[PDB]
């Protein structure tokens, strides 16, 4: 165990536009062990109904996953990934951009 | 370059105190997921993830299932060989992945194969090129290279790299045509943010396309740039497309030096795009 | 369609 800290991606499927159904997808990719926990939230709020894709790694060895949800994006509502792994001391928050 | 490939990876992770190691698989062809397993599952089947492989019959999906339900039973055994191997306690979790398969050109011809594991993340050993002899590692993974050698696994894997793996891979390509053999372009634009009075930043983005493969350069007076750049890793859109964006720092009044260069095999030609300002 | 290969390391 030398391990490898999750890189962590938040965005949606489609450029956003408010008031118009979209997925928030949460990509954390070139971690290791696969071990992790990842949450979507809205206005720091965990949301429930999040899926993810099934377990698969890169040619490096390194896990990645996609969890998402379905969302109506505003004006005004905050959106964030949160992340815990073995390899983080506390877990990790990045905030949703819609030009990232 | 009309070339394809199919691979498995498996996963099989132990969690002393939390039951037995976890096995599971996945498959692909390019960079289409079809299937998967997983040991941990209510009832663990292979199941189909594509539309073009739910057409297989009750033999192919119970067959593969048996196949999974065997290396696991096997990765187990060798995880708890790998620990002996680097003398390790049985308190701590440990990964054992594998991944294989074969790569063709356009004619359906074998261009390569391949069969390799990994331990805790690092290679551990593999099939050569010439699918008979192997590489290991360390002088753990050579007690390995000689159980192998025993039990003759490179003649059995180059047996189904150059037959089945072909043979199946050709047959899910002609099954999933209108996707498999679909190049999607990008879709391009670029953006402009300023960042201070005297900087702004210019960001390429490309969405919407498929497969993964895609190079994205951003070139000042025509030389490449990688100063005062930032370029994301490919992300999965979750509709089968991928996303990717690459971003320069320019000073302000400069914006018109800086072109982004977008290579696809989508597209017929390669793209320069500028910033247009409205 | 995966090897039907059980292979122990």
């Amino acid at each position: 165990m030398i391990q490898r800290t999750p890189k962590i991606q938040v965005y949606s499927r489609h450029p956003a536009e408010n008031g118009k159904s979209n997925f928030l997808n949460c990509y954390v990719s070139g971690f290791h062990p696969s071990d992790i926990e990842v949450d979507l939230l809205k206005n720091g709020e965990r949301i429930e109904k999040v899926e993810h894709s099934d377990l698969s790694f890169s040619k490096d060895w390194s896990f990645y996953l996609l969890y998402y949800t379905e969302f109506t994006p505003t004006e005004k509502d905050e959106y964030a990934c949160r992340v815990n792994h073995v390899t983080l001391s506390q877990p990790k928050i990045v905030k949703w951009d819609r030009d990232m | 370059m009309g070339s394809h490939s199919m691979r498995y990876f498996y996963t099989s992770v132990s969690r002393p105190g939390r039951g037995e190691p976890r096995f599971i698989s996945v498959g692909y062809v390019d960079d289409t997921q079809f299937v998967r397993f997983d040991s941990d599952a209510a009832s663990p089947r292979e199941e189909p993830r594509a539309p073009w492989i739910e057409q297989e019959g009750p033999e192919y999906w119970d067959r593969n299932t048996q196949i999974y339900k065997a290396q696991a039973q096997t990765d187990r055994e060798s995880l708890r060989n790998l620990r002996g191997y680097y003398n390790q306690s049985e308190a701590g979790s440990h990964t054992l992945q594998s991944m294989y398969g074969c790569d063709v050109g356009p004619d359906g011809r074998l261009l390569r194969g391949h069969n390799q594991y990994a331990y805790d993340g690092k290679d551990y050993i593999a099939l050569n090129e010439d699918l008979r002899s192997w590489t290991a590692a360390d002088t753990a993974a050579q007690i390995s290279q000689r159980k192998l050698e025993a039990a003759r696994v490179a003649e059995q894997d180059r047996a189904y790299l150059e037959g089945e793996c072909v043979e199946w891979l050709r047959r899910y390509l002609e099954n999933g045509k209108d996707k498999l053999e679909r190049a999607d372009p990008p879709k391009t634009h670029v953006t402009h943010h300023p960042i201070s009075d005297h900087e702004a930043t210019l960001r390429c983005w490309a969405l919407g396309f498929y497969p993964a493969e895609i190079t994205l350069t951003w070139q000042r007076d025509g030389e490449d740039q990688t100063q005062d750049t930032e370029l994301v890793e490919t992300r999965p859109a979750g509709d089968r497309t991928f996303q990717k964006w690459t971003a320069v720092v320019v000073p302000s009044g400069e914006e018109q030096r800086y072109t982004c260069h977008v290579q696809h095999e989508g597209l017929p030609k390669p793209l320069t795009l500028r910033w247009e300002p409205s | 369609t995966p090897q039907d290969l059980n292979t122990m390391l």
